[PDB]
């Protein structure tokens, strides 16, 4: 009688991403994420690989998608009517 | 039938009995603590409340409608004579009043020989009666001068404000404070009684306020008067100051940290005291508002932008007179005065000299979302860990709240001599030089900012030469413009001068790009410079207050 | 039957009273009285204000109760009220002087129930119902809370993106360019360290609950031609809607009498004790629970309270307010005894010597636990405050009395000679620095902090020398002549006695020979009466120069203590520092006695024999020389307040009572009690100071002489700007824009200023009805008593924050839900100003927008009830036996100008209830 | 010249209730009583003194917590207990001569 | 019903006791002597310096 019917119960974590073949370790107080890579790697045409968020949750970016990572890239994960910005990083 | 006269007051002192000689000391401490428990969070006698109209600060809180009436002073504009916080000022300040009056009677009928210190005591209680006075006449152009402390109640009736002129009210203010130069000793034990130098030096500030004439029924200047000025002088000369044994600190940071109080430039001080009895300690309750967001809630009084770029600097070491808001002061490219770092705290620095608060340009740190800026006061705040802070539902801190400062006391001469321009310029020159002297070596806590964040601090001395006298006073003001920044007295300063209408006017054209608070912001010539007399006031006391010009 | 059977008497119907289950009495009796006003906010106790005659004096304005003989002015919520015989509203001068020196305000005599002559009964009651909130008042949810930021921050032209309250909307521009929001998103967590997830909460509904009443009462009572005797045990208990509030009341009664030596000696005695236990909701708790918006979630993601964080607002969680205030019980014990002596030398003398006593003891251990809700927090203060108080007020009273039936005449005279004494103490200790922080633990023995002791003591006396004449002749002229010689320890013996004469006549037309032949009419009485009555009710140290050492131990808000305690040496504490004395007031040597004048006139009819029955009054009250506390005139600093002889008031009023009892042919017995009052309220002489201040009313821009009390100065809002065109072509003022309030122009002066204020509240009611009918048929009785309220304003503190976005203390507050029905060019059709986040109008101010028609027509009370046959009852070997079914405060109407609800109370005090009660009684 | 108030409070609620059922028997020459009984008590006692200093009038009537001006001291506690007590009883006379 | 006053000064000086009461008794029979409700109450005041 009173609520109004925005589904706020989901959940938006996110458990892990591989970019290639590099997984990445993630930071929920600062939600930051980050990829580690050889120092000669070259991240200007990294391939998503994988991408596990909750149960319902929805990325900005999709699993196959080929990113410029030579800067922070942010992410919002999104569950219902409830989000949450990441920035991911590779260094 | 002694049945209705058994039963008596219980814990209470009749005014009879009030009289007696053994309560005197009594009656001068509550005078004295009066100017420490008598005042409240929107109605401090510092005046930082009253103090937002100039453009050193903003008033803080969630937005312009907390404290409505405080920002309507901010903006000059829909100002009411029916302001609860004008009609609260007004009794506070008359309560200090006729605290000392109540004090000033006591100690009238006692036998000299039976108490010694009687003078002293007399001077000491004619000395804060004074400062209130001159407290309401910054105020209230307009004000009623209650000097009679043997006057009954039923006559207060009858007093009005228009007995005496400007000119004649400064004069009775100014008539207190001789009275207490000439009978307080040179040298106080206790630091919380005034001094004869504090006197003094008191003393000189009305009458340097005294000399700015205001003739006529409108609040415009007249002229300057020489005789005043030559009191000012007179009064302020250094031989008083060197008995009484004050002087400039060594650092600018050590008048406002709480570890060096009572210092040589707090030449007279409300002493504010923790864990002494009382349910939470004679706390500064009066900045309990100013406390930053990161301690909890209030986070008012901030800082303006106008207020760093002034604190801003050239290459040479000189203020930037004409450019110094064009742009907003860069830390990595610009010379700054270190005197910033001391009364503004920027975001990306630590807060009150932690390095475990460092201020962030995010919402933790500003209450109001970015619409009043993200800077925060340090002068009246305290480190977190200080132990001299206390949450008594208000973050307030024992810290002293100094009056009167020996710079404040240089510059007054200097403002004597330019305006006289009787060949003392280059004395005035030299205590500008003093103070500037004095910012230069104050870099004891913030020395390491050189190599932690790049500040490039570049502050030098005026050039000893001949100087215009327009010259010599755009040097003075900016002085003290970076000097007593955040410490209540710009609008005072601007209003003496004259210059306030057309300052405030130039301030508000000048924010209104980044800030939306001053969209409608607008300062009226001959109203706005003086707050109004309180209607409850003028209503009470009919036929006898009259309203300021322009209201 | 009246006592005074000459002046203003209101009989109560003590069976009605008893209908309503009410805990206290006098709010039971709440609208069955002509011209007696009862408010209640509807806390589990039943304490009330009863102001009788409209307000009549500045100072206190409480009636004075008298229990069997003993006057008090304490509230009735915390004796027993189900052992009353009968209650009578002395509402004359005349008529209630000889009551007490205390009768300015009115008088109610309350006569418990006593043995009966020759029989012994016993009465068991027993009532269990259920409380349950009605006026829910409604807030925004999550959604709308978040349209109306919206909207309020497009209407103003800044990004709503940028509220940085974690809202995300996604919006866009119609055809005509009015902004529309598609929709909107909100992050999770409200703060980075992901502790508080985002969440719709109920507030209203998480801090309120369905209340439980129980009530047991057990009365017997014996009489006998030497003596009789009652007893009485009673239990009330009342859980409030509110969350961790609740009051209940244990009582025991006994009366007795006895009569010795051929009935020439009377002894008798009439004692009560009570013990009250009672939690009361933390001040402000419906406010914070409407402030705090639903965004916050009860419990942080740890369980710890949930609390704002970031941007949101600082207020606190209602819920951990009331589960820290749970235990703040207080425990209050009531003595109320009274023995007396009557002895008739012979048969026309009676000397009667009676003795009272009301002792009062109140105990309570209030806790301050450490709190920490998100960025609210106290920095972990533990306290504990133990609180001790004592009244003890002692009345001996001495009357003579003589009567004689000579002839026609008959002629009563009687003297009297009565003394009271008051004496009131409180002390409280206060402990800081726990550890374990539960009520066990917290005492100050175990405390390990600053400790802090306050006590007080004060008391006053009264001798009064009172004297009455009562003459009739042949049953049909009646004089009364009554005298008072009152004095009170609060005045200086120059003015310690004053005296009050009042007169009563009274001519029953239908003895008279000239109308025999009338026999529709049964009885007809006109009575007039002009009495005077003093009042003394004032601060006990009112004529003394009041110099306290006020060393500032006590709790302040806002640092504005005015302590005494300066550190003159200067080293931030560290030890006791030096006190000494500040001036509380200013005395006044020349205070006496307010005189209140009233006169009144009276016409009692019976028609039908006594079928159709009824009573009109007219009365007029004056008070002169009131004794206010006027303030000091502004540069007299603290302490100016003093009491002085300076006040004026007028009460014009009108009264009319009507009742119908008959019986139907069917078996149908219908009583009707009607009841209808009016009065005017006018203030005639005020000091200069008050009148300045506005603390009577006015607001302190216009004097309140020569309006009603209360009365309001206020702007007229003209509606609402609609264009461009309009805000130019209304007079200038500050901050006019589209869709902001309009103020009327009231002298014409082409701007809006101070002096565009007039009269705009008037809390006087056009006039205030009740009525009562009660069905009887077949052993089933049905009670249904409405009360209603006509051409009343109130000024709505609600409609602030429910009309306006940004008009309160601080922003980003959860408004009202009718904020969504907002001017704006895409809802032309509405009244309501649109949404803004800078009061640049300052709407905050008085005005005629805030008044709203306060009328209403409520029924007050329905109760069907099922009595056992007499034949039932007597073959299963008890006495009366009956069953009910109530309603209290079930239904009601209220006018469509009022956009609030229970308009009886439309503030932010405690909610009213609805109470459904299923009870029994027993006689044996 | 220590001047020094103590204002001290105490409370003591003790609360009993009792429930006793008895019989009585007259058959013949014996006369016969059979009661049984349940008894709980409660008690709670507690007590509370404040303490106040430095006062200047030296008088009861000025001499209150309030009036003083020195060192505060706040002392409290608090205690009980409870008891439970099922009890029977039988008497038996025969010939009014042993019992 | 019983009312009582009590009052020794002691032999010491500035030591007292004084005492009020008031006792209150009554006992009730119903439905044939089936029934029967009694009370006994007492009130009392001592003020005593030691
Ligand atoms: O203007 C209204 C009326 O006030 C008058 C009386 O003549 O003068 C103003 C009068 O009020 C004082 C209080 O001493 O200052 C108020 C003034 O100060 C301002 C800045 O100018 O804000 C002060 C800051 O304090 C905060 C809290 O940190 O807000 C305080 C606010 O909250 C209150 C009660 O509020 C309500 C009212 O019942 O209760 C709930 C809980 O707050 C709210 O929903 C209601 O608004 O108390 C705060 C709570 O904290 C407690 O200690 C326990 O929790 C309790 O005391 C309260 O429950 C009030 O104190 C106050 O309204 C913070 O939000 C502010 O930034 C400014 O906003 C405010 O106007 C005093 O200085 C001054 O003399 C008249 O003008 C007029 O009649
Ligand atoms: O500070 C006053 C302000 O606070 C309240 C509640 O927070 O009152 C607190 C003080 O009121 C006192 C002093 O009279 O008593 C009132 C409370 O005690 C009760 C106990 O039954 O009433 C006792 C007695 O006082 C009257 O209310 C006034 O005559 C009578 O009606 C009643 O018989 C209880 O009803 C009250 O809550 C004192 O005990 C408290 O410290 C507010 O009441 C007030 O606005
Ligand atoms: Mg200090
Ligand atoms: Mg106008």
């Amino acid at each position: 009688d009173f609520k109004s019917g925005l589904r706020l119960d989901g959940d938006v974590w996110v458990n892990s991403i591989r970019l290639d073949e590099y997984a990445g370790t993630v930071d929920y107080q600062n939600k930051a994420i980050v990829v580690g890579v050889p120092y000669d790697y070259d991240i200007t045409r990294m391939v998503v690989t994988e991408m596990n968020l909750s149960e319902g949750a929805k990325a900005s970016i999709a699993i196959g998608e080929t990113i410029d990572f030579s800067l922070p890239v942010s992410l919002t994960v999104k569950n219902g009517d409830v989000q949450m910005s990441y920035t991911i990083t590779v260094k | 039938d002694d049945f209705l006269d058994r039963q008596v007051p219980q814990g209470i002192v009749t005014g009879d009995q009030i009289a007696s000689p053994e309560y005197v000391d009594n009656l001068v401490i509550s005078a004295y603590a009066i100017w420490a428990t008598g005042d409240d969070i929107n109605s401090s006698f510092s005046l930082w409340n009253y103090d937002v109209r100039s453009d050193d600060c903003y008033k803080g809180g969630s937005g312009t409608e907390d404290g409505g009436v405080f920002n309507a002073l901010e903006i000059s504009k829909g100002i009411n004579t029916t302001d609860w916080n004008i009609n609260d000022i007004w009794k506070r300040l008359y309560q200090c009043i006729t605290r000392a009056n109540t004090a000033l009677q006591s100690l009238d009928q006692m036998d000299e020989k039976t108490y010694p210190l009687k003078n002293q005591r007399i001077a000491e209680m004619r000395f804060l009666r004074g400062h209130a006075h001159f407290m309401l006449k910054q105020l209230f152009k307009k004000i009623v001068i209650v000097n009679d402390e043997n006057m009954e109640p039923d006559a207060y009736n009858e007093l009005s404000n228009t007995t005496y002129t400007n000119d004649e009210q400064w004069q009775k203010i100014a008539d207190d404070f001789q009275f207490a130069y000439d009978n307080l000793p040179e040298v106080q034990i206790e630091k919380g009684r005034p001094a004869q130098a504090a006197a003094a030096a008191y003393l000189a500030k009305t009458y340097l306020y005294k000399a700015y004439r205001q003739d006529g029924a409108d609040n415009a200047l007249t002229g300057i008067n020489e005789e005043d000025l030559k009191q000012v002088v007179k009064y302020t000369d250094p031989l008083i100051m060197a008995k009484g044994g004050y002087g400039l600190e060594t650092d600018y940071s050590m008048n406002f940290l709480p570890q060096y109080e009572n210092g040589a430039e707090s030449v007279w001080a409300i002493q504010y005291s923790i864990n002494d009895g009382t349910y939470n300690g004679n706390l500064n309750w009066g900045m309990g508002l100013t406390t930053p967001q990161i301690l909890g809630c209030c986070d008012f009084h901030k800082p303006s932008q106008n207020l760093v770029n002034a604190f801003k600097t050239d290459s040479q070491g000189k203020p930037l007179f004409s450019t110094y808001d064009n742009e907003n002061y860069e830390v990595a490219t610009d010379n700054v005065d270190p005197r910033l770092f001391h009364t503004v705290g920027m975001p990306g620095f630590p807060y009150k000299y932690n390095e475990g608060y460092i201020i962030q340009k995010n919402d933790d740190w500003s209450r109001s979302k970015g619409l009043y800026g993200y800077y925060v006061s340090l002068k009246e705040n305290v480190d977190p860990d200080c132990d001299c802070l206390k949450k008594g539902s208000y973050w307030a801190s024992s810290l002293n709240h100094i009056v009167i400062r020996y710079a404040d006391v240089l510059l007054m001469r200097a403002e004597a001599l330019i305006q006289l321009n009787d060949g003392r310029i280059t004395d005035a020159i030299s205590l500008i030089n003093e103070v500037r002297s004095r910012a230069a070596g104050s870099t004891m806590l913030i020395f390491n900012y050189k190599e932690d964040y790049g500040v490039n601090f570049k502050v030098t001395p005026y050039d000893l030469k001949a100087y215009a006298q327009d010259e010599a006073m755009k040097m003075l003001k900016w002085e003290r413009r970076v000097e007593f920044g955040m410490e209540s007295s710009r609008f005072f300063d601007l209003v003496r001068w004259g210059e306030a209408k057309d300052v405030i006017n130039a301030y508000y054209v000048t924010e209104a790009s980044r800030c939306s608070i001053y969209k409608n912001a607008g300062f009226t010539e001959n109203k706005n410079e003086y707050l109004p007399v309180p209607f409850e006031q003028i209503s009470a006391s009919n036929g006898n207050y009259t309203q300021n010009f322009g209201w | 039957r009246k006592a005074d059977l000459t002046g203003a008497v209101s009989v109560v119907k003590v069976d009605e009273i008893q209908k309503q289950g009410e805990n206290n009495p006098v709010k039971a009796l709440q609208g069955r009285v002509p011209g007696m006003n009862i408010t209640a906010d509807g806390n589990p106790s039943g304490s009330a204000t009863v102001r009788i005659r409209g307000i009549g004096t500045l100072n206190n304005n409480d009636p004075l109760y008298i229990i069997d003989g003993v006057p008090t002015k304490a509230g009735m919520h915390e004796l027993n009220g189900n052992d009353i015989e009968s209650i009578q509203v002395l509402k004359d001068a005349a008529s209630a002087s000889i009551y007490g020196s205390r009768a300015a305000n009115g008088v109610i005599i309350i006569t418990t129930k006593q043995g009966k002559k020759g029989q012994i009964k016993i009465n068991f009651d027993a009532s269990v119902s259920a409380s349950m909130y009605q006026s829910k008042m409604n807030v925004l949810n999550t959604e709308q809370y978040g349209r109306a930021m919206w909207q309020a921050y497009v209407n103003d032209g800044e990004n709503p993106n940028g509220n940085a309250l974690g809202y995300a909307y996604n919006w866009g521009y119609n055809a005509d360019g009015n902004p529309v929001l598609y929709g909107m998103t909100l992050s999770k967590y409200l703060d980075s360290k992901n502790t508080m997830p985002v969440a719709d909460t109920d507030w209203f509904d998480e801090i309120t609950r369905t209340g439980v009443i129980q009530q047991y009462n057990l009365s017997v009572s014996n009489g006998s031609e030497k003596g009789s005797s009652f007893f009485s045990l009673g239990y009330y208990k009342n859980l409030g809607v509110i969350k961790d509030t609740d009051f209940d009341r244990f009582s025991a009664r006994m009366n007795s009498d006895y009569k010795l030596i051929d009935d020439i000696l009377t002894i008798g005695q009439h004692f009560t004790l009570n013990r009250t236990s009672e939690v009361q909701a933390p001040g402000g708790i419906i406010e914070t629970a409407l402030d705090i918006p639903s965004a916050i979630p009860v419990y942080a993601s740890d369980g710890s309270w949930g609390g704002p964080v970031g941007g949101w607002p600082d207020r606190r969680n209602p819920r951990a307010v009331l589960e820290y205030n749970k235990d703040n019980r207080y425990t209050y014990w009531r003595m109320f005894g009274d023995a007396y002596v009557n002895l008739t030398p012979f048969k026309g003398f009676n000397l009667r010597s009676t003795f009272g006593l009301d002792y009062a003891n109140k105990q309570a251990r209030y806790f301050t636990y450490p709190y920490q809700e998100g960025t609210q927090t106290n920095n972990g203060k533990s306290a504990v405050e133990a609180k001790q108080e004592h009244w003890t007020k002692w009345m001996w009273n001495a009357i003579a009395t003589y009567q004689l039936e000579v002839g026609k005449h008959r002629g009563d005279v009687m003297i009297g000679m009565e003394l009271n004494r008051e004496d009131d103490s409180h002390f409280s200790g206060y402990k800081e620095d726990f550890s374990i922080l539960t009520p066990d633990y917290m005492w100050p023995d175990a405390g390990s902090g600053t400790a802090q002791a306050y006590g007080a003591g004060e008391g006053y006396s009264l001798v009064s020398f009172f004297g009455k004449m009562n003459y009739s002749y042949a049953d049909r002229y009646l004089l009364s002549l009554t005298l008072r010689r009152d004095g009170s320890s609060r005045f200086g013996k120059n003015h310690r006695y004053a005296t009050f004469p009042s007169v009563s006549l009274g001519w029953r037309i239908t003895q008279e020979n000239f109308m025999k032949e009338l026999t529709w009419l049964d009885d007809l009485k006109l009575r007039a009466s002009w009495g005077q009555t003093g009042n003394q009710e004032i601060s006990n140290l009112a004529r003394y120069t009041i110099y306290a050492p006020n060393y500032g131990t006590t709790d302040s808000f806002g640092g504005q203590s005015y302590g005494t305690a300066y550190d003159i040496t200067g080293s931030n504490g560290g030890g006791v520092l030096p006190s000494g004395f500040k001036r509380n007031q200013i005395g006044n040597d020349n205070i006496k006695w307010e005189t209140t004048t009233q006169t009144n006139v009276g016409i009692d009819f019976s028609l039908f024999k006594q079928s159709l029955y009824g009573s009109l009054e007219y009365y007029y009250k004056k008070a002169t020389d009131i004794l206010t506390e006027m303030a000091g005139v502004g540069v007299l600093g603290e302490g100016g307040s003093r009491w002085i002889n300076s006040g004026a008031m007028k009460n014009q009023g009108f009264e009319f009572n009507l009742g119908y009892r008959n019986k139907t042919a069917f078996g149908l017995t219908y009583d009707l009690n009607g009841n209808i009052s009016t009065y005017r309220n006018e203030i005639l002489e005020l000091p200069e100071t008050v009148a300045a201040n506005g603390k009577f009313g006015g607001n302190g821009v216009k004097s309140v002489v020569g309006h009603t009390y209360g009365a309001q100065v206020g702007y007229i809002a003209d509606g609402i700007f609609k264009s461009q065109d309009e805000v130019d072509n209304h007079a200038t003022q500050e901050g006019a824009a589209v869709g902001r309030i309009r103020y009327r122009d009231i002298d014409h002066n082409g701007v809006i200023d101070e002096r565009d204020q007039n009269w705009i509240y008037d809390p006087t009611p056009s006039f205030s009805y009740g009525l009562n009918i009660y069905l009887e048929y077949k052993n089933f009785d049905l009670t249904m008593f409405w009360q209603g309220v006509q051409g009343v304003d109130i000024i709505s503190d609600v409609k602030k924050k429910s009309d306006f976005w940004s008009a309160s203390n601080v922003g980003f507050l959860n408004k009202g839900t009718r904020l969504l029905n907002a001017w704006s060019p895409t809802n032309p059709n509405s009244d309501i100003p649109a949404l803004t986040r800078s009061d640049t109008n300052n709407e905050q101010r008085v005005s005629t927008y805030f008044v709203e028609n306060g009328s209403f027509l409520k029924l007050r009370n329905i109760q069907l009830g099922y009595t056992v046959p007499a034949v039932i009852s007597k073959k299963m070997r008890m006495d009366r036996l009956r069953f009910y079914c109530s309603a209290q405060n079930l239904l009601t109407i209220k006018s469509k100008n009022f956009t609030g609800e229970d308009p009886e109370n439309p503030n932010f005090s405690y909610p009213i209830p609805v109470n459904i009660t299923f009870g029994l009684n027993i006689g044996f």
